[PDB]
RNA sequence: GGACCUGGCGGUGCUUCAUAUCCCUCUAGAGGAGCCUGUUCUGUAAUCGAUAAACCCCGAUCAACCUCACCACCUCUUGCUCAGCCUAUAUACCGCCAUCUUAACCCUGAUGAAGGCUACAAAGUACGUUAGGUCAAGGUGUAGCCCAUGAGGUGGCAAGAAAUGGGCUACAUUUUCUACCCCAGAAAAUUUAGC
């Protein structure tokens, strides 16, 4: 991370990390914390 | 012949519809990491889905309903309800090794409410 | 198993490789996209005129997408034995048996019906017959027809093909239809879509009912997308039959290029091929000028289906914008003997063309299929370019 | 053969109305101009090709001597690593889209088939299918090639016509420029959508 910073100075539902699907099927069987849909 | 002769119970759980998770229904898991400001939604989402796996599997056909999975502090507090099936020393052996496990798994101390129940509460038929 | 690496060679009769190049090998049978004649698209246009609002678009998109998916109809033999299975496994077999099987119906075609098919199949059916005659005109440029019969003339798309290629030779066309509505749909679409008017094409002869005579051979018989419509196998069977003996020198069959499409023209092939008739008028035999390169039982019957790819311009409306593709199942039986020993495996497969190497799917003389990934090193130069600008329902040229 | 009962009419026409989808009604475009372009045809030994991979140096933009694909000549090999391959198969399966087929009781009729309502009330109450597409925001397998479907060198490959579809620009007097953020001064028919 360090060194390929240094010579650069010179010059779907990611948010949960869930598949997309998934997020849905979480979603309504009310197991996300607070995620009521409206 | 000739072609023209021719020619379930239901839980609490289970029975409401998604659109009451807020209305009737709630939310198995509680944490603070979804709220606004607040990080580490998708952690402790993936703590869930492998806690939930975890006791379905260490207890298998033994849970009526499904988890309530609470975190107060580091604390991870597993509100299981299951049968009566199995014998209490079953029960108590994996309940201690399930509690062993997930306490080096996460590194936080894990605990265990199992309610048993002489058998599944159904709520309605759909 | 036509291409063994390093034996196959290609085949040079006529000094093929030194005095032509290689996309234009004897065995390119592919035909450029289609376009009807402006008097048939004219016509069709002025015909639809008083109706070709957005009624139309569901109308055609229906029966395309159900004749495309229909089966045949369910013999009595396969339904007691399905009922068995039910029964052992259990009126209540009844309607299990109303779903897992096909509802066949006949489709009467009246006055309205007649003008959705029309704007739904004419296109089509014209680009299919039209790759299936240029066949019989690219391998066999002599042949010079004078008469023609189709049986099941919806539209007229057989005679006006017909008219495209041998125009110069043919002088009768001899059309057949039970519906009446077709016949004076047909008719007016050859008088520029007018009820009164001067026919395009000469001589053609409108009909309800077979001709009766035993000693009348037409040269070219022509039945497309019609043995779908019989209700049972017996009528198939008879028509077919009755097709063959008044076929002079070529019989074509098409339908469409799905799984039942293709059982249907197989029955027909095999029946043709194994003659029954005792003493028939006409003694030759039979042989299957195309696309099979044998008379062997075909290799795919089991489980898929052989088709060819022909695309066309379609009619200009308010729902054809794009260039369309027709996928057909076709055989022709011509009679006779094969011309020579020396044929070719055919395409029946769309040619993926990759980096230093084509894979074509060919069917063999010897009646089996043969998955070759041809390349050059292998099989070399020659026979790797042939297959390189070769396409789906071409012959490949090879020799041993 | 007489009389009667239930019908069904896969019913057929009219009459009255509910008569919403869809027309008509309203708004703004599109027909002009200049470009790039998709398709189709024809051409060459060759490919017209593709830049999470070139060039740029206001904005953009063409080949670039690029590069992968292609044509013609060749070369490397036990080599990278028991190597290597942007090969095939959903015509292997799932995943996802689309096609089509599909109860009891009580009264009446002489205890016959059968029938049972009047409110100022007269018996009525209780899944399959498909040589389907999609392996670009998803997976599990199956086969191919392995002195070549792997790795490289040399050169070559430049394309034209219409008919149609789309995209990018400016298009003004209810405009434009300055000061201000609204009392100032100067300039000059078809057809697609929506509500
Ligand atoms: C839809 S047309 C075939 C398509 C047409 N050849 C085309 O250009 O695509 C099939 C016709 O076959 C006719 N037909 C059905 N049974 C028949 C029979 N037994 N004898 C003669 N014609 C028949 C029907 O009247 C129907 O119009
Ligand atoms: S697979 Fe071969 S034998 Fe069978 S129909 Fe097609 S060409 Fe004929
Ligand atoms: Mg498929
Ligand atoms: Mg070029």
């Amino acid at each position: 991370a360090d060194e390929r910073l240094r010579i650069n100075s010179l010059r779907v539902k990611r948010r949960w990390r869930l598949s997309r699907i998934v997020f849905r099927h979480l979603a309504d069987h009310g197991q996300l914390s607070g995620i009521q849909r409206a | 012949r000739e072609l023209p002769c021719a020619w379930k119970p239901v839980t609490y759980e289970e029975a409401h519809a998604p659109h009451y998770i807020a209305h009737r229904k709630g939310w198995l898991s509680l944490h603070t990491g979804n709220l606004d400001g607040e990080d580490h939604a998708a952690e402790r989402t993936v703590e869930d889905v492998f806690l939930r796996k975890f006791m379905w599997g260490t207890f298998p056909g033994c849970l009526a309903d499904q988890l309530v999975l609470k975190r107060r502090g580091n604390q991870l507090e597993i509100c299981a309800v299951v049968l009566r099936q199995l014998s209490p020393h079953k029960y108590y052996f994996l309940v201690g090794y399930s509690e062993t496990l997930l306490s080096y798994f996460y590194k936080c101390p894990v605990r265990l409410h199992l309610q048993t129940v002489p058998s599944k509460v159904v709520y309605k038929y759909l | 198993a036509a291409l063994v690496p390093g034996v196959t060679q290609v085949d040079n009769k006529s000094g093929f490789l030194q005095k032509r190049p290689h996309r234009q090998h004897p065995g390119i049978l592919k035909l450029p996209h289609v376009r009807l004649p402006q008097a048939l698209a004219n016509g069709a246009q002025l015909l639809l005129l008083g109706s070709a609002g957005p009624t139309m678009e569901n109308q055609v998109q229906t029966l395309t997408s159900y004749l495309w998916s229909r089966h045949l109809p369910v013999e009595p033999e396969e339904l007691q034995r399905r009922a068995r299975h039910l029964e052992k496994k259990f009126g209540a077999v009844l309607h299990a048996l109303r779903k897992t099987t096909y509802h066949w119906q006949e489709l009467s075609y009246t006055e309205g019906l007649s003008l959705v098919y029309m704007a739904a199949r004419l296109d089509g059916g014209f680009a299919a017959v039209s790759r299936a005659f240029h066949e019989i005109r690219a391998r066999n440029p002599a042949f010079q027809p004078q008469t023609l019969m189709d049986f099941g003339s919806g539209t007229g798309s057989v005679t006006w093909a017909a008219h495209s290629i041998w125009g110069q030779s043919l002088r009768e066309y001899m059309c057949v239809d039970r519906s009446a509505a077709m016949l004076v749909l047909a008719e007016k679409l050859l008088k520029g879509g007018s009820e009164s008017g001067e026919p395009y094409i000469p001589g053609v002869f409108f009909r309800q009912f077979l001709p009766v005579s035993p000693k009348v051979q037409f040269d070219v018989v022509v039945s497309a997308f019609s043995l779908s419509e019989l209700p049972s196998k017996a009528d198939r069977t008879e028509v077919v039959q009755t097709l063959w003996r008044k076929t002079g020198h070529f019989l074509v069959l098409v339908e469409n290029g799905t799984k039942a499409g293709h059982s249907l023209l197989m029955d027909a092939r095999d029946l043709v091929l194994k003659g029954k008739e005792k003493s028939p008028l006409d003694p030759r035999p039979g042989f299957v000028f195309a696309p099979c390169p044998h008379e062997l039982p075909c290799p795919q019957l089991t489980n898929l289906a052989c088709s060819f790819s022909q695309a066309y311009h379609p009619i200009p409306f308010s729902w054809n914008k794009k260039p369309k593709e027709e996928k057909f199942s076709m055989v022709i039986l011509a009679r006779g003997s094969p011309e020579e020993a020396h044929r070719w495996p055919r395409i029946t497969q769309p040619v993926l063309k990759r980096p230093r190497h084509v894979h074509c799917h060919l069917c063999c003389p010897d009646g089996h299929m043969q998955h070759a990934v041809l390349t050059a090193r292998r099989h070399g130069r020659d026979l790797y370019r042939c297959a390189r600008v070769s396409s789906w329902g071409d012959l490949l040229p090879v020799l041993t």
